[PDB]
Order: C-alpha cells, then sequence, then structure tokens
C-alpha cells in the first residue's frame, strides 16, 4: 500500500537549515507530484511548498519564499525540503503526503536554547487498592525541552486502561507528561507493568518498572 | 488569495450539517475545491478530490458542493466519530500557491479520578509534583481546585484542557508543583473535582 | 407514503455518463407497477433476486436511470475492461444491487428519444511525464471525472476532450474520448437499483 514516512525532524537552530526527507512507496512516485505542509502546535494547517512529479515546476507560500527550496529524487523515490533561515514560526509538524495518502509528520522545534533529558519518576498505587477492584498506575516525565517524549506499556502489550495526557510547558520552559493505566488489583503483585519513555531530540530511553512502595 | 471558514459547527446525531468555504476567482470558481478531515492526535485524510468526488473508503454520508465563488461540503448522518476538524483547499495561479482554509471544528453531541504523591525518587531530585488524573467523563467539562491541608492553592497550579478520549469520554490531568519542604510539611494535600456541580476530592499526606 | 417514479417517465432519459438519480426513503412502493409500463429485455441482480427485490423493505432505494442501447449489455459487467464500467458507470459491489434492460413501448410517448446513444470510450490522465497515462475509473455511486470536460451528448464518433490540470489537481493532462451507437426504433434504456438495509428504519416498504 502507499506508505509515507517523514524523516528529518528534530531542534535545528533559528536561521540555520534543516532538510527533510520523505520516503515514499506502494505507488509509482516519479508520476506524481508532491506537496509540503506543515502545522504550528495546536494551530491549523499551512500550505509550504511544492515539486512537480519530475521537479520541474516549483512554488512556495510566502512564509518560506525565498528560504525553503524543494526537490526530490524520482530515483531514489524521495522528497527533500531544504529549509533555511528557519525561524520561530517554522515550528511545526512537517507532512510530507501526496493528496489521497498521507503520512505521520515530522516535528520540527525552532532552536532551541539548551536541553535535555527527561527526568522519569514513578506514580505507584496504593495500598488501599479497592480489594477486589480497580486500579490505577503510571509514569511521570518530568523537566523536559522540547516535544516529544513517547510513552508505552509493556514494549507495547498493554493498551487497555491506558491514557497519555498532553506535556505542559512549566515556568521553568521545559514540559513535563505523564502517562497512566487502570489494571485490576487481584494483578497488582503478580503482573509486571513497565513503562517505555522514548525522547529522541536528546535520545533518552528509560523503561522503567512502577511497583508499589 | 484567501480561503474563508466557519471556525466550528455543531450538530447531532442523525442530523445533517454544510460547512462552507468562500474564497475568490483566482482560487475558487476556477481551480477544484478539497476537503479532509483531522481526528485529534491523527494525520491528514483525504475526504473529498475534485470538488465532488470520493476516493475509495469515503463513504457516501460525505458530499461536495461547489459554486462560483464558494464551496461546501453536507454531512448527512451525523456521527460521534465525525468531531473533528475540517478544511478546504484552493490553488492560486497568481500566487502559485496552495492555499488553506482557517479549518471548521465540528463538534458532536461523572470524572474517575486516580491522586499520585511525589516520588521518593523525585523528593531524591529535591523535587515534588503531584498528579491528580481524570478520565471517562462527559461533558468535556470539569473545574479542579488544590488544597494544602484544608487551605486552597494557586500557585504552581497547571491544568489541561479536556481531551476526546478513545471512548468518546474525555480526560485531563492537573499537577501541583510542590518543593519536598511542603509536601513533608503538611498534614495532607488535596485535589477537588467538581463535573456537573458534583465534586470528587482525594487526599495526599506525607 | 408511496414512492414517485414519475420523473424517469417525463422527457429524455439522460446517458450513461450522466444517469439521472433518485433516492427513495420513507415510501411504499409497487415495482412491477413500473415494469409493466415496459418491454423487459434483461433482469439480472447482485445479492439479491428479482423476485426478493420487489418485496422487502429497505433503509433506502437508489435508482439511477439513463438511455442504454441493448447491444451493449455485455459491457455493463465490470468483468472485462469495457469502457461503460470502467470510465461510465459503476454500481456497488458492496450493497445488493440490480441491473435491468428494458425497451420503451411505441404506446409509452412522453418519453422522448435523443439523437444517438453516447458514451465515454477513454477517460485518462496524461501524467506530468507526458509519456504515461494513467485510466482514470469511475468509482461506485459516483460520476466520470471526465464529466466536466465531455459534452451530455458526444458530438462525433471519435471526438476528444482534454483539459489542463493545475497544480492543485496535481498538474498534468485529463484526457477523454467519446464514442456514439445509432439510434434504435423504440428507445432502450437502463435502470441500476441499489438497496440498503438496517436495525430501526426500513421505511421503503413494498405497498399492500
Amino acid at each position: 500500500g502507499v506508505q509515507l514516512v517523514e524523516s528529518g525532524g528534530g531542534l535545528v537552530q533559528p536561521g540555520r537549515s534543516l532538510r527533510l526527507s520523505c520516503a515514499a512507496s506502494g505507488f509509482t512516485f516519479s508520476n506524481y507530484a508532491m506537496y509540503w505542509v506543515r502545522q504550528a502546535p495546536g494551530k491549523g494547517l499551512e500550505w509550504v511548498a511544492l515539486i512537480s512529479y519530475d521537479i520541474s515546476t516549483d512554488y512556495y507560500a510566502d512564509s518560506v519564499k525565498g528560504r525553503f527550496t524543494i526537490s526530490r529524487d524520482n530515483s531514489k523515490n524521495t522528497i527533500y525540503l531544504q529549509m533555511n533561515n528557519l525561524r520561530t514560526e517554522d515550528t511545526a509538524l512537517y507532512y510530507c503526503a501526496g493528496n489521497d495518502y498521507w503520512g505521520q509528520g515530522t516535528l520540527v522545534t525552532v532552536s532551541s536554547a539548551s536541553t535535555k533529558g527527561p527526568s522519569v519518576f514513578p506514580l505507584a498505587p496504593s495500598s488501599k487498592s479497592t480489594s477486589g477492584g480497580t486500579a490505577a498506575l503510571g509514569c511521570l516525565v518530568k523537566d523536559y525541552f522540547p516535544e516529544p517524549v513517547t510513552v508505552s506499556w509493556n514494549s507495547g502489550a498493554l493498551t487497555s486502561g491506558v491514557h497519555t495526557f498532553p506535556a505542559v510547558l512549566q515556568s521553568s520552559g521545559l514540559y513535563s507528561l505523564s502517562s497512566v493505566v487502570t489494571v485490576p488489583s487481584s494483578s497488582l503483585g503478580t503482573q509486571t507493568y513497565i513503562c517505555n519513555v522514548n525522547h529522541k531530540p536528546s535520545n533518552t530511553k528509560v523503561d522503567k518498572k512502577v511497583e508499589p512502595k | 488569495s484567501v480561503l474563508t471558514q466557519s471556525p466550528s459547527a455543531s450538530g447531532t446525531p442523525g442530523q445533517r450539517v454544510t460547512i462552507s468555504c468562500s474564497g475568490s476567482s483566482s482560487n475558487i470558481g476556477n481551480n477544484y475545491v478539497y476537503w479532509y478531515q483531522q481526528l485529534p492526535g491523527t494525520a491528514p485524510k483525504l475526504l473529498i478530490y475534485w470538488n465532488d468526488q470520493r476516493p475509495s473508503g469515503v463513504p457516501d454520508r460525505f458530499s461536495g458542493s461547489k459554486s462560483g465563488t464558494s464551496a461546501s461540503l453536507a454531512i448527512s448522518g451525523l456521527r460521534s466519530e465525525d468531531e473533528a476538524d475540517y478544511y478546504c483547499a484552493a490553488w492560486d495561479d497568481s500566487l502559485s500557491g496552495a492555499v488553506f482554509g482557517g479549518g471548521t471544528q465540528l463538534t458532536v453531541l461523572a470524572p474517575s479520578v486516580t491522586l499520585f504523591p511525589p516520588s521518593s525518587e523525585e523528593l531524591q531530585a529535591n523535587k515534588a509534583t503531584l498528579v491528580c488524573l481524570i478520565s471517562d467523563f462527559y461533558p468535556g467539562a470539569v473545574t479542579v481546585a488544590w488544597k494544602a491541608d484544608s487551605s486552597p492553592v494557586k500557585a504552581g497550579v497547571e491544568t489541561t484542557t479536556p481531551s476526546k478520549q478513545s471512548n468518546n469520554k474525555y480526560a485531563a490531568s492537573s499537577y501541583l508543583s510542590l518543593t519536598p519542604e511542603q509536601w513533608k510539611s503538611h498534614r495532607s494535600y488535596s485535589c477537588q473535582v467538581t463535573h456537573e456541580g458534583s465534586t470528587v476530592e482525594k487526599t495526599v499526606a506525607p | 407514503v408511496e414512492c414517485d417514479f414519475s420523473p424517469l417517465l417525463s422527457g429524455t432519459p439522460p446517458q450513461v455518463y450522466n444517469f439521472k438519480r433518485l433516492v427513495f426513503t420513507n415510501c411504499n412502493y409497487n415495482l412491477t407497477k413500473l415494469l409493466s409500463l415496459f418491454s423487459v429485455n434483461d433482469f439480472t441482480c447482485s445479492q439479491i433476486s428479482p423476485a426478493a427485490i420487489a418485496s422487502n423493505c429497505y433503509s433506502s432505494l437508489i435508482l439511477d436511470y439513463f438511455s442504454y442501447p441493448l447491444s451493449m449489455k455485455s459491457d455493463l459487467s465490470v468483468s472485462s475492461a469495457g469502457p461503460i464500467s470502467q470510465f461510465n458507470y459503476k454500481q456497488s459491489f458492496s450493497n445488493p444491487t440490480c441491473l435491468i434492460l428494458a425497451t420503451v413501448p411505441h404506446n409509452l410517448t412522453t418519453i422522448t428519444k435523443p439523437l444517438k446513444y453516447s458514451y465515454i470510450n477513454k477517460c485518462s490522465r496524461l501524467l506530468s511525464d507526458d509519456r504515461t497515462e494513467v485510466p482514470q475509473l469511475v468509482n461506485a455511486n459516483q460520476y466520470s471525472p471526465c464529466v466536466s470536460i465531455v459534452p451530455s451528448t458526444v458530438w462525433e464518433d471519435g471526438d476528444y476532450y482534454r483539459k489542463q490540470l493545475s497544480p492543485l489537481e496535481g498538474g498534468g493532462w485529463l484526457v477523454a474520448s467519446g464514442s456514439t451507437v445509432a439510434m434504435t426504433e423504440q428507445l432502450q434504456m437502463g435502470f441500476g437499483i441499489t438497496v440498503q438495509y438496517g436495525t430501526d428504519t426500513n421505511s421503503v416498504c413494498p405497498k399492500l
């Protein structure tokens, strides 16, 4: 099937440059014209640039005119967004997705200014767990800039009951998010619940076991 | 030059809604109009191509209309899974560019609480965070208040917006930032959730 | 109450690629009452039978109609290539359908004949590598992508129609060609039925 994967996202100083890549599969790449679209945090969609199927005609939005350069390799089936003179307004999720098929974008967060590994403390349950009832546990991922941080449970084997909440920006300027799961209480002493936390922008991988104190 | 969309729309299950998209002649009229849906936390998906064509998989419930200066998306038999943001797109031959609409957020019409104290690890890192977790509430509206012993706390309180869960109920989280000294020195700390005027409170002590 | 098949009988039926669609909910039908007016030559169904479709309660009944020469019967099947099923008309393969090929008798006068039968023999998109052509296939319950550039009557067998595509449309060119078939003594027509079923709304019921 038509698959589209965006690459090249991360932290990149303003007025620096960052080039994004788009791997396509499942269709004749050379036969389709392609798009670049970005979405600032919690904002609406904004078009960036356009390349004809072959590299021929290429058009831009005035927000990126002169700074960004769109390119592709029809022999490598790859799309490129050479962004130059990056700005704070360029902080966005950049999606590469020839209309009729769309891939999961890639985060491009400004410069920014220092940072970081997140710290990952546990949110352990309580002995008072409804004797024969539901309990809840989770992990707390504090003090971190930029987004994103991804938290899974039992290497993905546990999905039922999981809530992963939006990260918040503390007054320090770092983010903090937590991730929770509801579980039976009979299974507290007999099953292993481990959160797999990941902050790619700084390469932090933490697998954390949560158990009662 | 620009595509004007209403920012929001609403309706009941089974109802029919019409989202408008106004533009000009360089964008709409000479070039086709396109319609896309964004569900919470997911990438955009093609809904309507070439003014009025549905790609494979798009249910017949969704339909497009196109006039000279404007375009429209009609949604019959509304469902709760349709609660999402809807965007229209057109070309500026003069500006040589795609232009997006502002998007129309279509909304289709008791909380469970779990409270965690600061971990001993975080106390060892000289930080104390209280975590108050709300899930499975409807409607998506709650009001939260924090307490130190028995007195309110507004310093260091940070609360998220409600988010539609997978089960179409809502989730929200609240954090109280404390020093380990504030944590240990008080008898207790409490989280208070008000929803539909009804209140649920949890308390923790060092 | 009472489903209205009157518009079908008034005027000139459109060509296959411009099929007219009548949508019915919340009424009572008499199907053999309508088919009593025509000489019915072919009547085939999918996931239903000619007997069952005339006597069931549906949540929705869709009736497409158009002029169609009996001679191109075989082109209705999605089997084969067939310009009809590829570029002109395609029924849902998901929902239960029926297809009927009928002649309008002399004693049926309110239905006027067009000059000829027209259809789309080709609907393709010249990719912007201006060498590769990608067929533009009609979807179920949809019209051809080429309906905007093809007139409702094909002028002269072999006519071509092209449109330059804006970059919003993906660029390139839309290319279509039209074909014609001579009018018959009595007009011949095609009818496509699609029905839907559910839980609490099957209000399209046969009249008793």
